[PDB]
RNA sequence: GCAGUCAAGCGUUCAUAGCGACAUUGCUUUUUGAUUCUUCGAUGUCGGCUCUUCCUAUCAUACCGAAGCAGAAUUCGGUAAGCGUUGGAUUGUUCACCCACUAAUAGGGAACGUGAGCUGGGUUUAGACCGUCGUGAGACAGGUUAGUUUUACCCUACUGAUGAAUGUUACCGCAAUAGUAAUUGAACUUAGUACGAGAGGAACAGUUCAUUCGGAUAAUUGGUUUUUGCGGCUGUCUGAUCAGGCAUUGCCGCGAAGCUACCAUCCGCUGGAUUAUGGCUGAACGCCUCUAAGUCAGAAUCCAUGCUAGAACGCGGUGAUUUC
RNA sequence: CAUCUAAUUAGUGACGCGCAUGAAUGGAUUAACGAGAUUCCCACUGUCCCUAUCUACUAUCUAGCGAAACCACAGCCAAGG
RNA sequence: AACUCUGGUGGAGGCUCGUAGCGGUUCUGACGUGCAAAUCGAUCGUCGAAUUUGGGUAUAGGGGCGAAAGACUAAUCGAAC
């Protein structure tokens, strides 16, 4: 018989399976739609999760309450040094998919990004390309037929970048390389777009600007074997139950004689591969800038990391990508920002954003001061000689 | 942007920081943290608690 | 919530369910506010109706006027006591929860409301900003 | 319980806008009768809670056709199960009834879904009281009160997790297939405009919010506190001091970090093909006709874009490939 | 019918041609008492809205020790019969 | 005037709160191939007598014994072994 109250599905049927991803840095499974008048530009780019802080600014919304109000609002840093160029891919359209024809590296990787291609590398004799790097001998012929077979074939091409992580006060050493599509037309400029940034880094005001929708490509923070409550958000069964009661109670009918895939059950929560889309860069900052932190309304001279550093993660001396909200995974972790793959004119786009001031104070505590000049100006001098 | 000052401590709060209480005379008591709304909600008396501004002042501390 | 109401309101966090019984501010007799229900609530499966500040209620009377007591009437919600977030950042609260009687259309059945009287209450009611005092 | 055919008649006139007698033909197994076919060397017996899925006989939402459709509100019907379909007083109830909100509070199935999931309120093994019946022991689909709810560690199923084999090993990918998700409302404006004699009184576009759901996140606020971090306090013990022990975390206040909350914030995509329906051209049938050939628009539908997993017997690119 | 509630198949107070009440098979009442049955109110609270967090002991993995129920054969479904 | 009132004293009661003790209300908690063929934890009733209990003794099966449940009579009771 019925089910005598109709109500909602716990959980969502497409998040499925909830299940460990395959790696940290989580796929970019989609690219934005390649313009080809456009002139060549990544349309990904990958950096590190810094961690959260808190902004003022004038909210810029006809009709609503708080136009031309200051609303406090959460942003999102992601700590984003310059991206390493060491190769191309070529792409041809099968009636399979795509298909990658053929890689191109350049000439010199660097230890980080050859650090990704060992699992012991203290033990290693570190002879990878080491035959790679004699096919530039003398003229490059070995290059330049497989950089012409690109440009013959490859109806997609990608680049090769990995992130300089030895920037970032991270422990790692070891890059994450990624590939990112290149947009901007004519695949042979394409490719002579790569073939020119091979060693050469690329920037993030490059990609990104100010007030532009980005999505966030990453893996979520993990949290173990969860039980169905918390990891579905089903009802704590009634006080008086035997054998527990953060459960699901009836986990199918007596026919079909098998547990439904739909059936909330209990696993792994966290650690799954997320995009989520829609998130506004509320500001592209500089790491060779000291006023990261300042804005045209505040004019301290202060750089966008806390009193202490960001707590769990350490101290942002490179570009950054101050976005809006939460995105997917936790501190540390390698995000990957994405151009939209759409375009938004829903009037939360396309709104020019000037920030009024950046919180800086601690978030190891209840921090109550901006700088450390503000701290000795508010307590005074110290015993230990302030 | 305006920075205000705790009721109890005297301390500067940046925007979002702590809450604001509605007394039923209906005066406005701001606070930077839990720890000044649990000292106030305790009915404590901030020209006694060692750390605050009016204690401080009070006692003529760093003047 | 439906008619009356002078404008939108953000979403303020939800303090009064259903069985919460309020003080009443105004002067109309009534010393308590049963809320029974919300106007424009949710359809949700065990979950309780619930208001904020602003909101209006379905209400009884538990303690005044014998004129007052045993009837079904609207109230709105003046104050909350549960923190609520502004979008100015400010998560502010009231020391009590009140609310004043009113007709469907949102008058007010009482003449003055006694204490402060929150900011989108006021700004949602205009004949509760009219008799009101202190707004916060 | 729900349909249909005929049409005397009701409907100011007018059979069929909406109904429709006398007849008559059916559907479904969601009630109850009928059988005794399976089970008597245990298929756990109602109701509720929990949670999932399915049906459409559609309450709401989307798009429409008809009216005795002026507007508003309704009424009949089509595609349509994509998405929702409530909070309570009484009662063990399913059912009922009322209060109230809501867009709406539609009907059903899944061993009258679901007891090694729960609960045990109902029926009730032994206790007991009453009423009636009986001389009595006792009886009552009469009332009342109390009455042990056992086991999974096996196989499968589901949920997560590894993993031999592919020359080895590492990195970067493709995407077959499978899943898929967003939902609804209000205020402003249109506009006191259209329509109407008035009374009344819309819609599209626009904008701001909100409901329900989902996926994250922890800057802020709240919660938690074995940070036994710092302070305080009782009782006792270490001769007093200092500093501590014990009080099964002794208690109180604050408490970073971490976890976390519609109790907090953020985010939740747009193309194509169609159904109903309205059409174009146009015969059949020299006229007419959306249809027969051909064709246009078009639903919350469908399939993609997007999102999740990646076939551990699907595939590709690339790096290095062991002797002194 | 009244009262209690916004709403009460509950509670209480009444009415009584009472299927089938009733006088030691005791009738009516009754202070105090009751781990009895029931209803309402105040206080109180994670009972709930709506769930979150912490602790100890498990579970888990290991060294050792090491059972039992059950068992025709076994173990993927959909439909048919 | 019969006689009233007040303050002490005294220490009664199958009186009360509550240890030991004796029971066993609720969780319908734990366990439920248990520590246990009835236990464990909290919560409870009672706690100076119709109390609780050891030893001795008596009553024996269609018999006993029963402040009465067909209860108990050696994990056996609507008739033990
Ligand atoms: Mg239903
Ligand atoms: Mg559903
Ligand atoms: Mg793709
Ligand atoms: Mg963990
Ligand atoms: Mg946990
Ligand atoms: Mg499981
Ligand atoms: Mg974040
Ligand atoms: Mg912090
Ligand atoms: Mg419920
Ligand atoms: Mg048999
Ligand atoms: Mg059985
Ligand atoms: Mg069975
Ligand atoms: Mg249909
Ligand atoms: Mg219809
Ligand atoms: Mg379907
Ligand atoms: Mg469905
Ligand atoms: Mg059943
Ligand atoms: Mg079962
Ligand atoms: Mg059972
Ligand atoms: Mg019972
Ligand atoms: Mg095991
Ligand atoms: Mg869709
Ligand atoms: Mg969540
Ligand atoms: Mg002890
Ligand atoms: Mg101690
Ligand atoms: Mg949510
Ligand atoms: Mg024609
Ligand atoms: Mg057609
Ligand atoms: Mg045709
Ligand atoms: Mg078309
Ligand atoms: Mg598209
Ligand atoms: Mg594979
Ligand atoms: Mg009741
Ligand atoms: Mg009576
Ligand atoms: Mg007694
Ligand atoms: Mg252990
Ligand atoms: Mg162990
Ligand atoms: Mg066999
Ligand atoms: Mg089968
Ligand atoms: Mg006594
Ligand atoms: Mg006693
Ligand atoms: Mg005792
Ligand atoms: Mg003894
Ligand atoms: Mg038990
Ligand atoms: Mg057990
Ligand atoms: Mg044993
Ligand atoms: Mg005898
Ligand atoms: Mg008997
Ligand atoms: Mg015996």
């Amino acid at each position: 018989s019925h089910r005598k109250y109709e109500a909602p599905r716990h959980g969502h049927l497409g998040f499925l399976p909830r299940k460990r991803a395959a790696s940290i840095r989580a796929r970019v499974k989609a690219f934005p739609k390649d313009d080809r008048s456009k002139p060549v530009a990544l349309t990904s780019f990958l950096g590190y999760k810094a961690g959260m802080t808190t902004i003022v600014r004038d909210l810029d919304r006809p009709g609503s309450k708080f136009h031309k109000r200051e609303v406090v609002e959460a942003v999102t840093v992601v700590d984003t040094p310059p991206v390493v160029v060491v190769g191309v891919v070529g792409y041809v359209e099968t009636p399979r998919g795509l298909r990658s024809l053929t890689t191109v590296w350049a000439e010199h990787l660097s230890d980080e990004v050859k650090r990704r291609f060992y699992k012991n590398w203290y033990k290693s004799k570190k002879k990878a390309f080491t035959k790679y790097s004699a096919k530039y001998a003398q003229d490059g012929a070995g290059i330049e037929r497989e950089l012409a077979r690109i440009k013959k074939y490859a109806s997609v091409v990608r680049v090769l970048v990995h992130t300089q992580i030895r920037k970032t006060p991270l422990a790692q050493k070891k890059a994450h390389l990624a590939e990112i599509q290149l947009n901007g037309g004519s695949i042979s400029e394409k490719v002579d777009w790569a073939r020119e940034h091979f060693e050469k880094t690329v920037a993030v005001d490059s990609v990104f600007e100010q007030n532009e929708m980005i999505d966030a490509i990453a893996v979520t923070k993990g949290h173990g074997f969860e039980g169905v409550t918390h990891r579905w958000g089903t009802k704590k069964l009634p006080r008086k139950t035997h054998r527990g009661l953060r459960k699901v109670a009836c986990i199918g009918a007596w026919h079909p004689a098998h547990v439904m895939w739909s059936v909330a059950r209990a696993g792994q929560r966290g650690y799954h591969s997320r995009t989520s889309i829609n998130h506004k860069i509320y500001r592209v900052g500089k790491g060779d800038d000291e006023a990261n932190g300042a804005t045209s309304f505040d004019r301290t001279k202060k750089t966008i990391t806390p009193m202490g550093g960001f707590v769990h993660y350490g101290e942002i001396k490179n570009d950054f990508i101050m976005v809006k909200g939460c995105i997917p995974g936790n501190r540390k972790r390698i995000v990957t920002l994405r151009k939209s793959l759409y375009t938004n004119t829903s009037r939360k786009a396309l709104e020019e954003v000037s920030l009024k001031w950046i919180d800086t104070a601690s978030k190891f505590g209840k921090g109550r001061f901006q700088t450390p000049a503000e701290k000795h100006a508010f307590m005074g001098t110290l015993k230990k000689d302030l | 942007m305006k920075v205000e000052i705790d009721s109890f401590s005297g301390a500067k709060i940046y925007p979002g920081r702590g809450t604001l209480f509605v007394r039923g005379d209906s005066k406005i008591f701001r606070f930077q943290n839990s720890k000044s709304a649990s000292l106030f909600k305790q009915r404590k008396n901030p020209r006694r608690i060692a750390w605050t501004v009016l204690f401080r002042k009070h006692h003529k501390k760093g003047i | 919530s439906g008619n009356g109401a002078q404008g939108t309101k953000f979403r303020i966090s939800l303090g009064l369910p259903v069985g919460a019984i309020m003080n009443c501010a105004d002067n109309s007799g009534a010393r308590n506010l049963y809320i029974i229900a919300v106007k424009g609530s949710g359809s949700r499966l065990n979950r309780l109706p619930a208001a904020s500040l602003g909101d209006m209620v379905m209400a009884t009377v538990k303690k005044g006027k014998p004129e007052l007591r045993k009837k079904v009437m609207p109230a709105i919600v003046v104050r909350q006591a549960k923190s609520w977030r502004r979008r100015d950042g400010v998560f502010l609260y009231f020391e009590d929860n009140a609310g004043v009687i009113a007709n469907p259309k949102g008058e007010m059945k009482g003449s003055a409301i006694t204490g402060p009287v929150g900011k989108e209450c006021a700004d949602l009611w205009p004949r509760v900003a009219s008799n009101s005092g202190v707004v916060v």
